[PDB]
This record gives structure tokens, C-alpha cells and sequence, in this order.
């Protein structure tokens, strides 16, 4: 029964395992927002080919998800679940992380998200030949954008994206709905002594997340099946192992 | 899950 004490102690854990692993200073991410590619740039980027642009955008994303997986291994409960519920949590969980962490590098401004360097829009990934999904995560971006997350909103939010107790395949629920559980009463009582609690209802619905994650998955299909020599000799296997099927 | 649990070790 976690006392006030202890979820005290539970929100500043969580909030430092996200802040030791957040990967990209807020503060460089915000000023960087003046830096946004030229016309030429982005000419240079949709004349890439599909594969070289997959190449480099899945080793990103990798890049990403290692520090995913480090936020999971430093968070409170986590390390202590079974393996088979750490590795059913981050298969399923470290993607939908890396999207909401994203929002951080998205400027709802002019619609531009941090890559390689300087901000572009959604047409700068037009050579992957996924411009709807591509148009979802912006989309999505967009959405998490207008709740204004501190960094440690962020931290709290991204914990319950991961310890998620409706994973299919986990064998032991119940420690996960019960760490789950002790992770919503941290994330409230921050939003209560921050008086951010109208967000809760404004979080993304139902299934948002498990679909951006699905089409990803199915994109990454569609390539592979044109491109299947690439995936093998190029991609990281982390992402391979994640995502092909 | 090679990698993953790899990565999970230490
Ligand atoms: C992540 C979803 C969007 N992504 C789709 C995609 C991924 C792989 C194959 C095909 C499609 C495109 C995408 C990937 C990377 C980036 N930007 C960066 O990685 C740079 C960056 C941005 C944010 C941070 S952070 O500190 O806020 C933590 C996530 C760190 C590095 C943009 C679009
Ligand atoms: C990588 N490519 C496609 C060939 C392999 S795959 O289609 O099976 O993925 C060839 C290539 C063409 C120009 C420059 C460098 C490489």
C-alpha cells in the first residue's frame, strides 16, 4: 500500500531516471528551433532514395530506443518484474516512448520536428514512401504539443506508457497492474501540487498509440519486401528484432 | 528476444 511518503519518493525516482536518460537537452532542442533547413535541403533529402532515407531514419530511431530501454532498466519496479514482462513491455512499449519523447523535438509553430541537425517539416521524409504515417506522427506531435509537458510530466507519462498491465503475452499481470497502479498515484499527485490535473482527460485516447506503432510495423513490411538485402546487411539488428516480421 | 534480453543483463 504505497504511502504519501512513498510515492513522493516513487514521483523524484521516476522523474530522475527519465532526466539520466532523456537523451537530447530541452534547452538545445528549443534553441535549435531558428535552425530549420532550406529549400535545397529538403530538395536534397525528397531526391534521397527510399532506402538510404529508411537506412539512416531506422538507425535514428534505434538511437533513440537504447535510451528507452536504459529509462526502463533505471525505473523503480521495473528490473524487478520477470524477463519475460521486461522484454514484453519494451517490444511492445519503446516505440510508443520514443513518440511521445518526440514531442520535445516537434515546434508546433510551423510544424517542424529536430532532424539531423536542423527542424523540417513532413515533407523532408518524403522519399521513405510512408507520408501518411509520417503525417499521423506530426499529427500526433501536434496534439501532445498543445498539453505544454514539463520535463516532468514527461517522465511520469512516458512510465505509464511503458508499464502498461493490458500488454498481451505478460505472465504476470499482476505485478505489472500493481506497479502500473503505484505509477498513476505518483503521476497525480505531481499533476495535484502542479494543479495539471485536467490533462488526465486530454491524454492521447484508446488506441492512438498501439496504431502509430502498427502502421510503422506495417511500412516497414512494405519496404523490406522491395528492399529486403538493405534490411539485412544495413539496419540495427535492435530494430530488426523490434519491428520486422 | 536475443538482443532485448541483452541488452537487459548487468
Ligand atoms: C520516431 C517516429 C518518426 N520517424 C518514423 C520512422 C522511423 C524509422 C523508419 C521509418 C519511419 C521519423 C523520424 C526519426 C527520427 C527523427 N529525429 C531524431 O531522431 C532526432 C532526435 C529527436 C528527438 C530526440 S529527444 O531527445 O526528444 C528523444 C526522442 C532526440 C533525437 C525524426 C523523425
Ligand atoms: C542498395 N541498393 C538496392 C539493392 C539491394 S535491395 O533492393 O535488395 O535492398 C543498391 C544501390 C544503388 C546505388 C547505390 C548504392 C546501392
Amino acid at each position: 500500500y504505497a504511502s504519501l511518503t512513498e510515492i513522493e519518493h516513487l514521483v523524484q525516482s521516476v522523474c530522475k531516471s527519465y532526466r539520466e536518460t532523456c537523451q537530447l537537452r530541452l534547452e538545445d532542442l528549443l534553441r535549435q528551433r531558428s535552425n530549420i533547413f532550406s529549400r535545397e535541403e529538403v530538395t536534397g533529402y525528397q531526391r534521397k532514395s527510399m532506402w538510404e532515407m529508411w537506412e539512416r531514419c531506422a538507425h535514428h530511431l534505434t538511437e533513440a530506443i537504447q535510451y528507452v530501454v536504459e529509462f526502463a532498466k533505471r525505473l523503480s519496479g521495473f528490473m524487478e518484474l520477470c524477463q519475460n514482462d521486461q522484454i514484453v513491455l519494451l517490444k511492445a512499449g519503446a516505440m510508443e516512448v520514443v513518440l511521445v519523447r518526440m514531442c520535445r523535438a516537434y515546434n508546433a509553430d510551423n510544424r517542424t520536428v529536430f532532424f539531423e541537425g536542423k527542424y523540417g517539416g513532413m515533407e523532408l521524409f518524403r522519399a521513405l514512401g510512408c507520408s501518411e504515417l509520417i503525417s499521423s506522427i506530426f499529427d500526433f506531435s501536434h496534439s501532445l504539443s498543445a498539453l505544454h509537458f514539463s520535463e516532468d510530466e514527461i517522465a511520469l507519462y512516458t512510465a505509464l506508457v511503458l508499464i502498461n498491465a493490458h500488454r498481451p503475452g505478460l505472465q504476470e499481470k499482476r505485478k505489472v497492474e500493481q506497479l502500473q497502479y503505484n505509477l498513476e498515484l505518483a503521476f497525480h499527485h505531481h499533476l495535484c501540487k502542479t494543479h495539471r490535473q485536467s490533462i488526465l482527460a486530454k491524454l492521447p485516447p484508446k488506441g492512438k498509440l498501439r496504431s502509430l506503432c502498427s502502421q510503422h510495423v506495417e511500412r516497414l513490411q512494405i519496404f523490406q519486401h522491395l528492399h529486403p538485402i538493405v534490411v539485412q546487411a544495413a539496419f540495427p539488428p535492435l530494430y530488426k528484432e523490434l519491428f520486422s516480421t | 528476444h536475443k538482443i532485448l534480453h541483452r541488452l537487459l543483463q548487468d
